[PDB]
């Protein structure tokens, strides 16, 4: 319909959905929606409000966050209540980092991990990496049966 | 025959990167070869080929002739088949028949012609060496599956009987065959040993088979075993300067085999232009050959060395590091060339499978790699 | 005349499974048909093949192109018609081929013109098939089941509902035992499908894998067969496997895997900018199908591959080069991204950061050590309860 | 043991003996060309 | 020695796999009999 389906609180409200979705780390209910919403869209252009969600998943599904967290930045234009999924989404970004870098190398300057967490601050950093359980040395993380046996094992499992 | 030269020419002219010298003389060497056999299932064959000039008059005028002597032939056996002692001689006129087809170069009819001039009672040398011919035109055309299925028949009538110097003709066609798709492995021995003994009059000159089995050769053949059967060759010494290829595809083979790296790829570069690209049958495969060609090299430039460094590389060949980086970029990740590469130094180590270290990792790797397909499939035919 | 065979059709209404063999010729019974030919029926008027005569009239228009009064006709015949089938139990089997019509024509009637004429209209079709899919549920009628079910499904994937669809299966039992195998195969279809949608790949691949198996060849089963296997290379590229070239040339089913031809000369080589330009190439071609929004998932997958190849070729990179392979912005978006494929077991390296290179780990002889030995004991117990399982599996002689 | 599977049409369009690997098919066509050049090129600096 | 051991344990395991492909051909075609 035209009449029926018109209202701005579905531009809006529909964004908000999805992005509820990817809050809670639901991929699945997320991309079935994507499908879902497709047909009906199918007028779409581009995605007028709803990249925000979308573009919001596709970058961090590559794994390059720095535009994902500018999208962080790009809600505010919009901005409604979901700063506090931002809340939620930053802090489930930055674990992935954290999850990543654990892995990724074990040895960081604290300037650093600012520049990757994307703190604006120095204290927050080994606020995080005590709750993540990292010693820290000075700016400088760290990240980190006998054969007679075997043999009689391997007889007893021929023998059986 | 036919005559295949007219063939080889028609080709050159087909190609856009030849000599343009060559692609002349090459085409009135054929138009030439088109007069004196009155020759027309060409003419509309080939102007189409070349369109991928005509003159209708010509061509009129060489189908005449043709159903002129067709007739003359076919008149000739009207004759015979009455005449009782000419069985053998029937079929023998019909040689001359379905031949004259292969002088008219007109595939179908030389096939139905001998295929049952095949009935009368012959010599091996009719029913086998007749079929050779039949797939002879199979060559000349490049239906290399119209080949397929007679080798077969040939294969068949040998396997029952027949000389071994009908073997080693037919081993000539099976092998040039085996080069005319991707599979050189089988030329290697096949066209290595058809030097041997040669009988050209069948299809090609001597020094052109000659150029394939040293290009064979070259290509699947082993340091060692190419310098015994190649390097070492009573026959193509005997050749050498007598064609354009031998000289530069040898002169490529030599700097191989000794260790001339600074020369490799200039002769490497001839070759491709000199002996491949013209070859009717090696041109479609000129790209496999060649990226080959590089991999042995940059592999026999390692195999020395646990380490070495790029520049070193690049110096000798002769090319700057970022294009010889990029060269190798291409092999190493398909496991084809056991190098790896530090960019940051510019250097080059080498993991091959020797020290019983790597033959470990490598053997826990391909082991896991069957254990978890095993157990995959393993689960299947369980619940199944 | 040729109505004969009508009436020899009619002679397979003695008993049971000759219905099955009836149907089987019936498939192809629809070979010739007249308007003149349906006042047979006139003269042959029994119910039990009034229901059947119903579908040769069904047959008969699709079959003739004209689709209006086939709906139409589903409508106000089929259900004065579908209420005195309910009552029959073999009935249900005979109108499975009739519900496999009925959505049909509907399905394709949506592709004429947009009304919400249909959504309310399709609604209540939808509604009826749940409602008797209940209560053939109820009846035990294997068949007639997992048609409309599969119809039902289909209906899902007309519309952009999987999750709908899905719980629809969670709380489904499928009528196993006694199927036909084409169905089976339209079932797993359905079934790979959108429990690949959800993201769940490594079970999609088999239920698909399965719609290979237990569909049919002929000539005619063709479409599902390309259908298909258009899905098929999806997911074994989405799940990170490269299907093999002769998976490219099998039939003339290759014409139209082409521009998955193109994805995989796009995916193997890792090569961002190539991959997109193809999809803006194909898009089009690969919306008529739903595998597009499947496709657009592999960017993550062509830049995985990217980094693996760069770090099977290298030792060690600064990260400037690696940027510049992967034609990226930015070193900072480098590390982000190689920083992931290690955490997904794909480059095993470490990073220096200050001077920003990746540094891919060696093997670290070892060998002289003991640790072959503990290495060694851990694949051969893995070997052993392979083993053993083959033999208890075994057991049945 | 036939049906029709009228839902699945069949596609509508508007219209190497030898086993490969892909790299056959890669068939870049690069080397041959870009070698002469970079050859030439080197030995002309030094 | 573990390798050979190892390798060993492959060779058993996968001829292993073939004796069920024996039985579970071998019940296939029996039940499947067992219908008439």
């Amino acid at each position: 319909n035209h009449k029926l389906s018109e209202s701005d609180k579905k531009s809006k409200l529909i964004s908000l959905y999805l992005l509820n979705l990817l809050s809670q780390n639901n991929t699945t209910k997320f991309h079935s929606e994507l499908q879902y919403l497709d047909k009906h869209i199918k007028n779409l252009e581009d995605d007028s409000l709803l990249s925000y969600p979308i573009k919001l998943d596709r970058w961090l599904m590559e794994g390059s966050y720095q535009k994902a967290w500018d999208l962080l930045q790009s809600g505010s234009q919009n901005i409604s209540e979901f700063d506090s999924f931002t809340d939620i989404l930053k802090s489930a970004i930055r674990d992935e980092i954290a999850k990543n870098t654990e892995l990724s190398y074990d040895f960081l300057p604290l300037s650093n991990i600012k520049a990757l967490l994307f703190f604006n601050n120095e204290k927050e950093t080994e606020k995080f990496a005590l709750e993540r359980n990292w010693p820290i040395v000075n700016s400088k993380v760290y990240f980190n049966t006998n054969i007679i046996e075997k043999a009689m094992d391997y007889a007893i499992s021929i023998e059986n | 025959v036919p005559n295949y030269e007219v063939s080889e020419k028609a080709f050159l002219l087909t190609q856009s990167k030849v000599s343009i010298e060559q692609r002349k003389e090459a085409a009135e060497f054929v138009l030439a070869k088109i007069k004196e056999e009155e020759m027309a299932p060409y003419y509309k064959y080939l102007c189409e080929e070349y369109l991928v000039k005509f003159d209708q008059e010509l061509y009129n005028e060489l189908c005449k002739k043709n159903e002129s002597k067709i007739k003359e032939l076919n008149e000739k056996i009207q004759k015979l088949e009455e005449d009782d002692e000419g069985e053998l001689e029937q079929a023998q006129a019909w040689i001359n028949l379905g031949e004259y087809y292969a002088q008219i170069g007109d595939k179908d009819n030389a096939e139905k012609t001998l295929g049952k001039s095949l009935s009368k009672a012959i010599s091996t040398g009719a029913k086998i060496d007749v079929m050779l011919t039949i797939a002879r035109l199979g060559f000349f055309y490049n239906d290399q599956l119209y080949v397929k299925e007679k080798l077969e028949a040939v294969n068949s009538m040998i396997e029952k009987g027949g000389d071994w110097e009908r073997r080693n003709r037919y081993k000539t066609y099976y092998g040039i065959h085996c080069l005319a798709v991707r599979n050189f492995k089988e030329a290697a021995k096949l066209l290595v040993d058809s030097l041997a003994t040669f009988t050209s009059i069948e299809l090609t000159s001597y020094e052109s088979i000659a150029t394939y089995a040293s290009v064979t050769g070259l290509f699947t053949l082993e340091r060692t075993d190419l310098k015994s059967k190649v390097i070492d060759s009573p026959e193509l010494l005997s050749l050498i300067s007598t064609t354009a290829a031998l000289q530069s595809i040898s002169s490529l083979t030599i700097s191989l085999y000794a260790s001339d790296y600074a020369s490799y790829f200039p002769y490497l570069l001839e070759t491709y232009a000199n002996v491949l690209i013209p070859c009717k049958y090696l041109n479609r495969h000129a790209d496999f050959f060649v990226r080959e060609m590089r991999r042995k090299v940059y592999a026999q430039l390692l195999e020395s060395y646990k380490t070495l460094s790029l520049k070193s590389m690049a110096s000798a060949f002769g090319v700057s590091v970022a294009f010889l980086d990029n060269d190798l970029g291409k092999f190493i990740p398909n496991k084809q060339l056991n190098c790896v590469i530090d960019r940051v130094n510019g250097i080059v180590e080498t993991n091959r499978p020797d020290n019983k270290n790597a033959q470990y990792h490598l053997l826990v790797k391909q082991g896991d790699g069957l254990l978890t397909k095993l157990q995959k499939y393993g689960a299947a035919v369980r619940l199944t | 005349x040729x109505x004969x065979x009508x009436x020899x059709x009619x002679x397979x209404x003695x008993x049971x499974x000759x219905x099955x063999x009836x149907x089987x010729x019936x498939x192809x019974x629809x070979x010739x048909x007249x308007x003149x030919x349906x006042x047979x029926x006139x003269x042959x008027x029994t119910a039990e093949i009034n229901c059947f005569m119903h579908l040769l009239v069904q047959l008969f228009l699709w079959d003739s192109k004209e689709l209006e009064q086939l709906v139409e006709f589903n409508r106000k015949v089929v259900i004065p018609n579908l209420l005195c089938y309910y009552n029959l139990r073999s009935l249900n089997l005979i109108n499975a081929k009739l519900w496999f019509y009925i959505y049909l024509s509907h399905e394709t009637l949506a592709r004429s013109s947009e009304e919400i004429n249909s959504d309310n209209q399709n609604i209540i079709l939808r509604s009826t098939m749940m409602k008797f899919l209940k209560i053939a549920s109820l009846k035990h009628d294997n068949e007639t089941k997992a048609m409309l079910i599969n119809l039902i499904l289909r209906d899902f994937l007309n519309n952009g509902e999987v999750d709908s669809a899905s719980d629809f299966i969670s709380k489904l039992e499928y009528p196993h035992t006694d199927v036909s195998s084409s169905l089976e195969a339209r079932y797993f279809f359905y079934l790979s499908k959108i429990n690949a949608i959800q993201l769940d790949y490594s079970t999609a691949n088999e239920y698909i894998i399965a719609a290979i198996r237990k569909a049919p060849h002929n000539s005619k089963s063709l479409g599902f067969l390309q259908q298909s296997n258009k899905l098929h290379c999806c997911i074994q590229l989405l799940m990170g496997d490269i299907p093999e070239l002769s998976f490219f040339h099998q039939s003339n089913m290759q014409k139209s895997l082409l521009p998955y031809y193109h994805l995989t000369k796009a995916v193997k080589l890792g090569d961002l900018k190539k991959f997109t330009s193809t999809i803006t190439k194909y898009k089009q071609l690969l919306l008529k199908d739903d595998t597009y929004q499947l496709c657009v998932r592999l960017r993550s997958n062509v830049i995985k591959t990217g980094i693996r190849i760069i770090s099977l070729t290298y030792k060690k990179i600064s990260l400037r080069d690696i940027c510049l392979k992967l034609n990226l912005d930015s070193e900072q978006t480098v590390e982000y991204m190689v920083s992931r494929a290690i955490r997904d077991g794909v480059i095993e390296a470490k990073i220096n950061h200050e001077d920003g290179f990746i540094e891919t780990t060696e093997l670290l002889n070892i060998y002289d050590s003991e640790d072959p030995q503990q290495v060694f004991d851990e694949r051969i117990k893995f070997a052993n309860q392979l083993h053993d399982e083959y033999l208890v599996s075994m057991r049945y002689p | 043991e036939d049906d029709e599977f009228e839902d699945f049409p069949i596609d509508t369009w508007a219209n190497n003996i030898w086993e490969e690997n892909w790299d056959d098919v890669e068939v870049d066509d690069d080397f041959t060309n870009e070698l002469k050049a970079e050859l030439d090129r080197y030995k002309r600096e030094n | 020695e573990l390798m050979v051991i190892y390798i060993s344990n492959l060779v058993r395991s996968i001829i292993a796999f073939d004796d069920l492909i024996e039985n579970k051909i071998q019940n296939k075609k029996i039940q499947e009999q067992r219908v008439k």
